[PDB]
């Protein structure tokens, strides 16, 4: 069937689910960011989960 | 009895310790189950399979 | 007992503020150490100047609004945080901006001191709908290091500022994103070595090679005490 | 530029092997960085001395059994791989262990030279049982870093190897366990300074202050190529 078989399987899937899920009041909720690079900078600095 | 043994041995009673990442120094965001498992070594050796 | 000194073989400059500083070969388990040390120092310890405090007339808080503008006061603060400024001599410069008419107000409109200049004059800040719209701000340019958000800024400060003084975050460090990739290199004897590939993208005021050089200088100066 | 510099302040040895060593003061965001970098360097690349060749008399291969001893010769080679020693002057010495009679063959019975100091005089190697039993090995201690196995050594040995040299694997690094701590440093005018408490645990051979200074020397030597060439 015309569906991709080169697909993430179980470990990439667990990692991406844990990435794009959202908590309620985790760490640094309700800021405003200049973009994706500043979001990655915030996480790897440790000021936001 | 397992949790009573863990509380005797001065360990976390949930079984999981806070593992730090040895590669980058940071702490893992969730507690990770650590403990001793009796690992075997089977007779399927890659020197004999290759 | 002598180690393996690396040799810089590639600086693939993708853009004017991008770099791929490939550095091979290192000892087994040293690329991760050098990459993580440089990443932590560049993210939270490199000094620089940034917009910290802004006073805009007509608004009282970040949840308010303004007439005669396309975007809101939140996007105005976001575009003001995204500005890249350099201050040479002092560490607290107050800057003004007054613009009236139809047109996108940019960073080339604001006043500049002798040691205060802007490296992106085409940086769009806001827009105006009305011909009679007069947008006014007083932009305080501080100087610090690392990154301090407005949440911990208002939780650390205690003085009662006049209401209408807007708190914006501080992008003190000039590097926008650095991400190292440790590959595996090969000398003919030792195949178990590695290779450090640092992908660094910064804003203005600093070139990426000078950023990595200043980070290594900072780490060497911190380690300077207990050497041979 | 408002940086401060760290210094070795207190070095307290709780045991002869375990030795906690502090570092003070460090700026905010440098304790974890310097602690992780020094931990990785001290676990990876600490030079030490370890047993590399063992030549027991009257013994051809490791899988033989000598008459008189209780332990198998493979167990003797494992107990000799577990030996801890500190060569002061040279880089390649040869020890000698002669012992007869009934009793255990401890590590203190090794006839050491003038510049070879054994750090653990209770490391039991053998268990002699017969009254007429005797053992005369010629232990060889090299100097290096890392883990060099017997397969790598017989691959890098282009010269001949005689019959009798029971080739022991080499674990050169004397640091077995190390963990740092980033506490709150006590400085009279700054409350945003963090001290580093490195709780080392060595083999008893290396000096902890020499280990930290050698680790910082290795790190500064590696960062010289980052300072100089772009």
């Amino acid at each position: 069937n015309g569906e991709p078989i080169i697909v993430p399987s179980q470990d990439v899937v667990l990692g991406l689910y844990y990435m794009t899920r959202d908590c309620v009041n985790a760490k640094g909720e309700g800021m405003v960011l200049t973009g994706p690079k500043e979001a990655e900078r915030l996480y790897r600095s440790g000021l936001a989960s | 009895e397992i949790k009573e043994l863990l509380k005797l041995g001065d360990l976390p009673t949930s079984g999981q310790i806070r593992l730090y990442d040895g590669r980058t120094g940071e702490q893992f965001e969730r507690p990770v189950t650590v403990g001793y498992m009796y690992m075997l070594k089977l007779n399927h050796l890659v020197d004999d399979k290759m | 007992t002598e180690f393996l000194k690396p040799r810089l073989v590639d600086i693939e400059q993708v853009s004017s503020t991008h770099a791929k500083v490939t550095l091979e070969p290192l000892e087994r388990g040293f690329g991760h150490t050098l990459g993580n040390a440089l990443r932590r120092i560049l993210l939270s310890s490199m000094p620089g100047c940034a917009v910290t405090e802004v006073e805009i007339d007509g608004v009282l808080h970040e949840y308010s609004t303004k007439e005669g503008v396309q975007e809101d006061i939140l996007e105005i603060l976001l575009n003001l945080k995204g500005l890249a400024v350099r201050v040479q001599g002092k560490d607290e410069v107050i800057l003004t901006l007054n613009k009236s008419g139809i047109g996108p107000v940019t960073a080339a409109d604001i006043t500049h001191d002798g040691d205060v200049e802007i490296v992106k004059p085409q940086h769009v800040i806001c827009h105006l709908t009305d011909e009679n719209a007069s947008i006014s701000m007083r932009i305080k340019v501080q100087r610090g290091r690392g990154y301090v958000p407005a949440s911990t800024r208002i939780h650390s400060e205690e003085d009662e500022r006049p209401i209408g003084r807007l708190l914006v975050d501080a992008c003190y460090s000039p590097v926008e994103r650095i991400a190292y990739n440790v590959e595996a290199a090969r000398v003919e004897q030792r195949t178990d070595l590695d290779k450090l590939v640092i992908e660094m993208e910064t804003n203005g005021t600093i070139d990426p090679e000078e950023a990595i050089r200043r980070a290594a200088t900072i780490l060497a100066e911190q380690l300077e005490a207990f050497v041979d």
